């Protein structure tokens, strides 16, 4: 069933069905071998293209996409690795737009995230994603202000957290952000003084 | 202070200070184009400015 | 009352031109200060288009020279 919103729903209900370690593999070859993942991220970055190139449904189409993706990337193991590698580069490419989702997206990515090394791809592209924009002066306020600038709303933020704290469990490049600006991993830190320092003063509990 | 504590460098703030010198200049200058005119308004019939 | 009241029209003129200079350059240093940030430019160079005519036009050569001394 075709019609957006079946659609929309059946991507919800497979979440559903997903939930154990063992559902959740099934669920990864339903759409891997016997509706594939290719396609879905081709909906996703359709609708990139589509939102950019212009500058409620979709919303409810993308909504569940990401549902689904994060329900099952959560839930497995080194098919992890495969769904990373493929919904990564066109998520990172959806994270850019800015979107309602935005968080929706980054709480997705982080699922992708592996333990090992191979974090490298996704560091940069948050670098890349708080960097692009920003023009950096040689001082600290203006590295604040670059994520400030992209982490404009509170899902935005929730989503970057639970990012940062995939990553940054255990690992990162050296020398980050090298070229762009003054490397390393300390503007970030710098980033929740915006963040916790504020969170005494939240609305909502 | 803020700013201070911070990698380094100011910039393209002397392009407004030039633009505020610049638009102060003629400020000057018209003062002086004043000083000019009312010589100019002072040399013109003696014994008696008092005069109707 | 009105005659020597002139005073504080006067006065007062001043004062508005000299906040006025102040309050420009306050309004200058509230961009560079914030903004760089090292983004600026856009707008920027228009104004600076406009402003680069105007200030060397001045300049130089030819204006001042000539004119004002050989007037004074």
């Amino acid at each position: 069933l075709l019609p957006p919103t079946i659609y929309i729903p059946y991507l919800k209900m497979l979440q559903g069905l997903a939930n154990g370690p063992q559902c959740a593999h099934y669920c990864f070859s339903l759409l891997k071998v016997n509706v594939s993942w290719e396609h879905f991220f081709h909906s996703l970055m359709l609708y990139h293209e589509h939102l950019r190139k212009d500058l409620q449904k979709e919303q409810d189409g993308l909504i569940a996409f990401l549902q689904l993706t994060s329900t099952i990337i959560t839930w497995s193991e080194n098919a992890r690795l495969a769904l990373c590698e493929t919904p990564v580069v066109v998520i990172l490419g959806l994270l850019q737009c800015s979107i309602p989702l935005k968080a929706e997206l980054l709480k997705t990515l982080a699922a992708f995230g592996k333990s090992p090394e191979i974090a490298a791809s996704l560091w940069q592209s948050l670098e890349y994603t708080i960097l692009q924009t920003v023009r950096i002066p040689s001082g600290i306020e203006v590295e604040l202000n670059e994520i400030e600038s992209r982490c404009e709303e509170y899902p935005l933020t929730r989503a970057f957290c639970q990012l940062i704290s995939t990553l940054v469990e255990s690992s990162f490049p050296s020398n980050l952000g090298a070229g762009l600006r003054p490397p390393g991993f300390d503007p970030y830190l710098q980033f929740l003084r915006d963040s916790v320092f504020r969170f005494r003063t939240r609305a909502r509990a | 202070g803020t700013i201070y504590l911070q990698h380094a460098d100011e910039e393209r703030e002397k392009t407004y200070k030039l633009a505020e010198n610049i638009d102060a200049q003629l400020k000057r200058m018209a003062q002086d184009l004043k000083d000019i005119i009312e010589h100019l308004n002072t040399s013109g019939a003696p014994a008696d400015t008092s005069d109707p | 009352n009105q005659t020597t009241s002139v005073a504080k029209i006067a006065q007062y003129k001043r004062k508005l031109m000299d906040l006025s200079h102040r309050t420009l350059q306050v309004l200058i240093k509230q961009e560079i200060q914030r903004k760089s940030g090292y983004a600026i430019q856009a707008d920027e160079e228009q104004l600076r288009v406009q402003l680069d005519t105007i200030q060397g036009e001045l300049n130089a050569p030819t204006q001042f020279k000539g004119r004002l001394n050989e007037l004074m």
